[PDB]
């Protein structure tokens, strides 16, 4: 959620807070990295795991 | 009769620094201080536009 990934209300309004919504941003970007990360070796697992189980 | 033009023309000094502007800011009044480009893809990558009063 925007919540979830401290997105939620990112202010715009001057150069100081516009660096501190870039900042949260990128690091969403950085914590969706890592959350697909998980997902894609998790699914690297399964597609193992049906190899095998076949 | 010069100092008819040299009072119009010191009165024209100052509409141009009261009237130009860029998207509607002052430029040249002196109040364009501190005014920073974010010129980078991180939290402040500054440059700094300073203009005296003109």
């Amino acid at each position: 959620s925007a919540t979830g990934l401290g997105v939620s209300g990112l202010v715009v309004s001057s150069f100081s807070a516009a660096g501190k919504a870039m900042s949260a941003a990128q690091d969403a970007i950085s914590y969706v990295s890592s959350m697909r990360s998980k997902l894609g070796a998790l699914q690297n697992r399964l597609e193992h795991t049906i190899s095998n189980l076949d | 009769a010069v100092q008819q033009e040299i009072n119009q023309l010191a009165s024209e000094i100052t509409r141009i620094a009261s009237t130009t502007q860029f998207n509607t800011m002052n430029l040249i009044d002196g109040n364009f201080t501190s005014k920073k480009l974010q010129v980078g893809s991180l939290c402040g990558q500054a440059i700094t536009i300073d203009i005296s009063d003109m």
